[PDB]
């Protein structure tokens, strides 16, 4: 039983460590949204410029 | 510190045996005071 | 217990990384 329960708090730990991870990858995706619709505009004014 | 979890679980084996073998101990106590009343009361 | 990683990689996103350093459409 002593087992179950450090095996329990760990499992639990490390669930909600993962969850940080999945914050950093939408944070990550936004931040790499902003730059695609960036990039877009450019193409679209090298487009009108050439 | 490497490899740090696998020193933490064997420390906590490392005290789970030594309390293993103290409850065995109080088991076997308790069973000498029981054959010491029984032996008492007989004598 | 140890070792027991997902691995995010992160590359590095800006204008020398992707080709567009000195991106010029004039003279």
């Amino acid at each position: 039983a002593n087992r179950f329960t450090s095996n329990i708090k760990g499992l639990t730990q490390a669930a909600r460590n993962a969850n940080d991870g999945i914050s950093v990858a939408q944070t990550t995706e936004g931040a790499l949204s902003e730059i695609n619709n960036n990039l877009q505009r450019v193409r679209e004014l090298t487009v009108q410029a050439t | 510190t490497t490899d740090p979890l696998k020193a933490l679980d064997d420390a906590i084996a490392s005290v789970d045996k030594f309390r293993s073998s103290l409850g065995a101990v109080q088991n076997r106590l308790d069973s000498a005071v029981t054959n010491l009343n029984n032996t008492t009361t007989n004598l | 217990n140890d070792n027991q990683t997902i691995t995010i990689d992160l590359k590095q996103i800006d204008a020398k990384t992707l080709g567009l350093d000195g991106f010029s459409v004039k003279n």
